[PDB]
């Protein structure tokens, strides 16, 4: 089927893209939560 | 009905892959 | 040729339904 | 063949209007 | 006008199914 | 209409859900206010 | 015109759908704001 | 009609997908609200 | 109904947590009031 | 189904993630409450 | 240019009908 | 224009709605401030 | 060019629509910010 | 490549006209 | 470019709007701080 | 499969260019 | 390939647009954060 | 891949940006805590 072939090719490309997205998210979220905790603990200690 | 079947399958694939990340971000924010 | 057009339609369709899926997924 | 193209159009249309429906629904 | 009728019907089906979940999440968050 | 049946099911679910939410809120708020008053009156009596 | 006819048919279907949507919104928002006010007044009175 | 047939097939696929989505939501929301209540009651008790 | 089960489970979890919170509050308040009365009566007696 | 396999992997990831989140919350809340009680009891004892 | 005219008219119809509800919800939330 | 009529109806609805919102806010705020002042003056007089 | 003509016609229609949108926004935002300031100043004065 | 040029031009026109309003609302909310 | 002219108008509007926002903030904040200091100094002097 | 390859490439280009700005705004808001 | 050519042309147009967007964002965000800090420091100093 | 180059540039920008954000937070928080401690110790010493 031409359409089965289409979906199969799409799956490969999508898998790579999801891989890149996971890498970005980790770095950004690391920073965000880091800053949040810094602000929190500094204020409680003071 | 091959076209319909494989185009719908392609919507559900994109919904699953992204929502994975939506759950990470959420669970993280709340926990911290 | 009709067949060229046919194949193109299918290919574009698959990608467009993926993108709408992705958008649906990031809705909180 | 014209009929092949016709059927394809209808099929893609139905799915694309479902996806836009889903997106509309998750708007808070 | 069959095409129009059945394509619009397909938009309203997707709006209903999802909004169901939008209401669950909302009512839950507020109640708690 | 193809969609008429769909809408009716949504209506029904929403009614039931509103019912459940009212039950939860009562229990949580009961506890919150209870603890607040305990703390207040104990300290004034002492 | 084929396109004028198309738009005219769409208008009818859209009017019905907007009718159903208004019904849903009323019930949900009633509940939401109800719970909000309950939480507010309970806390001020205590 | 070719288009009536199309909509009928779509309905079946959509019903399955809605089933999976309800399963996911339950688990995630369970956790979210659980953590929220933990944070709340711990602070009031202290 | 997938949602009825969900709500029921949440209410049960919340009931247990309210139980734990009441236990903690009693211990803290016991100590606070204890120290207060100690300071008061010691000074009046002497 | 082409999508069935995909859904199963999501389920698995979500279970594990809920596990990690519970671990983090415990540590943060431990610290917060700890500091709060320290400040309170030190001042009452003095 | 009939197609353009009547397709644009169809976008503006959907924008108006929905935003009606966006205003209800907003005005309500704030007032309460 | 097909859309001109539509816009006029929106304008009208918005005017009326702004009217209703002003009425609600007055009543809620009246209560809030009332309770606040009651608590304040009663305690100062005692 | 058929496509240059298309874009030129679109520009005219879009200009009218942007005009209507600006009118709506002014009225709604007026009300929103009005209510916000009312709530703020009432509370500070009390 | 006329089609591409004039369709992209049509995306950028819609982005500009709306974002105008996004900035009004934002600047207003914050200022007040 | 068809879009170049459009971008320039956006730039101009944004500059003017930033100007207006600074004027409003000054007036609101003036009032807020004014009332705060009044309440503070009156009570210390008494 | 040229069409698919180059249309998907065009989705990923738009995702990257915009998200750049999403990160700027976020990091800024939090830092301040 | 006709499609390779298409993507190549798109890249050029997209690069220009991203350039304009970066210019706008800088000005708006400058103002937003400026006002935020003004409100914050004024209140802490008072 | 046409998109591989694009992803690398995003990675680089994000690293640099995380760097800048850490610098800003330190300065703001320094000021906030500084003022807080000043107010506290001045009043206790008096």
């Amino acid at each position: 089927d031409p359409a089965k072939a289409a979906f199969d090719s799409l799956q490969a490309s999508a898998t790579e893209m999801i891989g890149y997205a996971w890498a970005m998210v980790v770095v950004i979220v690391g920073a965000t939560i880091g800053i949040k905790l810094f602000k929190k603990f500094t204020s409680k200690a003071s | 009905m091959s076209v319909l079947v494989y185009s719908f399958a392609s919507f559900v694939l994109g919904w699953c892959l992204r929502s994975g990340i939506t759950y990470f971000t959420r669970l993280m924010e709340t926990s911290s | 040729d009709f067949d060229t057009i046919y194949q193109a339609m299918i290919q574009i369709s698959v990608v467009l339904c993926f993108a709408l899926g992705i958008i649906a997924g990031g809705q909180r």
